[PDB]
């Protein structure tokens, strides 16, 4: 299932996170800092995902935002990419565009849209 | 206190003042240029602070820095030496917006790989004012480039003096 979902910028700023695993905040920060570095450093799109520990980090850049959904190695990364795209479409419908500015200043609505679209991971 | 976006250039061909006039055009001695950021969420009166050399950064400028935009010359392999010399100041200021700007990367100098490695290491984003390539026609959610991207990045920031709408 989905373990967590991250939205972050090219400067490495985590703008949204949704976790389906309970971890202390410092543990989550260690994870997200590492993951953001890994994904930002990928210069060639040779896969939809990066293998990381026991997870597949399925990710895609939309405008200047990276959307990453961490799933199990055996999980369906194709369906996960579709899920990410459908979330982005929901954001684009509400905000009229896909912008970091919206995630900064309307965090709760972006989170609400995600949370109500994704059920339990 | 009015925040500053500190702008400088490590290139001898293109100055911070020139870059600031490009930013202002969108829809030695320090110089300040007033600029009102205005979007659907907030307005904020900031200064674009052009600082030609780092040794002119005073304590009072430093404490106002909330963004850092540094232009560099990509044509030589040594192009990031002068930029990295600003990093002690940048890690002191801890600006939320950090942008490395060039006209374009150079495969014979600072290529995209090397500029990206430096930006990711230091928390910057790389911007080219004149990218050689136009974006791919099937990049349906393309990234902005150039001064438009700089302005977008400066908008995507919670300035200390935001006036919320």
């Amino acid at each position: 299932m989905i373990h967590f979902i991250l939205l972050f910028s090219r400067q490495g700023k985590l703008r949204l996170q949704k976790w389906y695993i309970t971890l202390p905040d410092k543990e989550r920060k260690k994870i997200t800092r590492e993951i953001v570095q890994i994904i930002l450093s990928r210069g060639h799109r040779t896969s939809s995902f990066v293998d990381w520990k026991e997870l597949k980090l399925v990710y895609k850049r939309y405008a200047s935002l990276y959307f990453c959904c961490a799933i199990e190695n055996q999980d369906n990364e194709l369906l996960t990419l579709e899920i990410v795209h459908r979330y982005v479409e929901l954001l684009d419908k509400y905000f009229g565009n896909v912008c970091e500015l919206d995630i900064i200043f309307n965090f709760e609505k972006a989170y609400f849209i995600l949370d109500e679209f994704i059920i339990g991971g | 206190g009015v925040p500053c976006a500190l702008v400088t250039s490590c290139s001898s061909v293109f100055s911070g003042d020139q870059l600031v006039q490009h930013i202002l055009g969108t829809e030695d001695a320090v110089r300040f240029y007033p600029w009102t950021i205005d979007n659907k969420y907030y307005s904020a009166d900031i200064n674009l602070c052009v600082v030609p050399n780092k040794f002119l950064v005073t304590a009072e400028i430093a404490e106002s820095v909330q963004a850092f935009v540094v232009y560099f010359d990509s044509t030589q392999k040594s192009g990031l030496d002068s930029v990295s010399s600003w990093l002690p100041l940048a890690k002191a200021w801890l600006p939320e917006v950090m942008i490395l700007v060039c006209d374009r990367v150079s495969e014979d100098g600072i290529n995209r790989q090397k500029a990206q490695e430096w930006c990711i290491k230091h928390g910057f984003e790389l911007v080219e004012l004149s990218p050689e390539e136009l974006p791919e026609e099937d990049d349906d959610f393309p990234e902005s480039t150039g001064v438009k991207r700089i302005v977008q990045a400066l908008n995507a920031n919670v300035w200390s003096n935001v006036v919320m709408k």
